[PDB]
């Protein structure tokens, strides 16, 4: 009903792209309150509020890898601050763990991450990004932070 | 690498990201790869070496001799290439590494690399610095043959 796309792989929302369409109001209209979308097992994107997310292309606005988020990546699509999803975020991406220099496997160890203050690290550049550092988590290599617009 | 007989055209390019197949799409991840160490910082070239024997397929007879490039990322992982701008490209120039550092180092030698030197001796010696103010001597050598 709402006009959104997402058809790209591996990729969801919360509520489901099925829920969102039981939310979209007669005229076509869709406004979420507190809204996730995410890639498995590589993160995810959540908008503390409301959000309208009527006619959007989630599969050209929002792209997640392997160590890399980000929305409108055409910055002459990118919208004022506070219209469509270039607004305050929690981002988390998952499998952030940093390579050892010999055997060239990633460190998945939280004794060894501690060792290397890998969390000191992710903190030091979400502040040299201007973000705001919430929790790392060694298990899962989740780096979770906070950012103001895109 | 740009030539000054034609000072705006790149002679030979060369990506230093895995990115082959997927195609078409934008432009912002610039932010997070930064803060990974996934940015080249440095580089330098080693000494005229013989291109090792088993880069190419088994039809030529000549000996193959290019400038081994070391390239130093922010994470502090090097990488190998071997160019030339006298022989055909067939693969000359591919992209080698991440290179072992032994012994293995529980800190991770350090995420602040910053310089790097490639000394003229036999075998290679590069020096790596950081910002902290550590350099490290790495003697470079041929890996290992496994037996089967």
């Amino acid at each position: 009903p709402a006009g959104i796309i997402l058809t790209k792989v591996g990729y969801y929302t919360i509520p489901s792209m099925d829920d969102l369409a039981k939310i979209t109001n007669e005229k076509g209209e869709c406004i979420v309150s507190d809204f996730t979308i995410g890639r498995k097992g590589y993160g995810s994107i959540y908008f503390e509020g409301d959000v309208n997310l009527t006619n959007l292309n989630l599969d050209d606005i929002v792209h997640i890898r392997r160590k890399e988020v980000v929305v409108y990546l055409d910055d002459n699509q990118k919208p004022p601050v506070g219209e469509g999803l270039n607004r305050k975020a929690e981002v988390t991406l998952d499998g952030v763990w940093p390579t050892d220099k010999t055997s060239r496997c990633l460190i998945k160890s939280p004794d060894r991450l501690a060792d290397i203050n890998y969390e000191g690290r992710l903190e030091a550049v979400s502040r040299k990004q201007g973000a705001q550092f919430k929790e790392y988590r060694p298990e899962t290599g989740s780096w979770v932070f906070k950012v103001s617009h895109f | 690498i740009y030539s000054l007989r034609e000072p705006q055209t790149p002679t030979n390019v060369i990506i230093l990201s895995e990115a082959e197949e997927e195609s078409l799409v934008l432009n912002k991840g610039r932010a997070y790869t930064a803060s990974l160490g996934e940015t080249a910082v440095a580089f330098d070239f080693g000494p005229l070496a013989a291109v090792p024997k088993t880069l190419f397929g088994q039809n030529g007879k000549d000996e193959v001799v290019a400038y081994p490039l070391y390239i130093l990322y922010e994470n502090g992982e090097t990488f190998l290439t071997y160019i030339s701008l006298l022989h055909s490209p067939g693969n000359i120039g591919k992209l080698l590494g991440p290179l072992p550092m032994h012994p293995a180092a529980e800190d991770n030698y350090g995420y602040d690399a910053c310089a790097v030197l490639c000394l003229p001796c036999v075998p290679n010696i590069l020096v790596i610095a950081t910002e902290s103010g550590m350099l490290y001597h790495c003697v470079v050598l041929e890996g290992e043959e496994e037996d089967d």
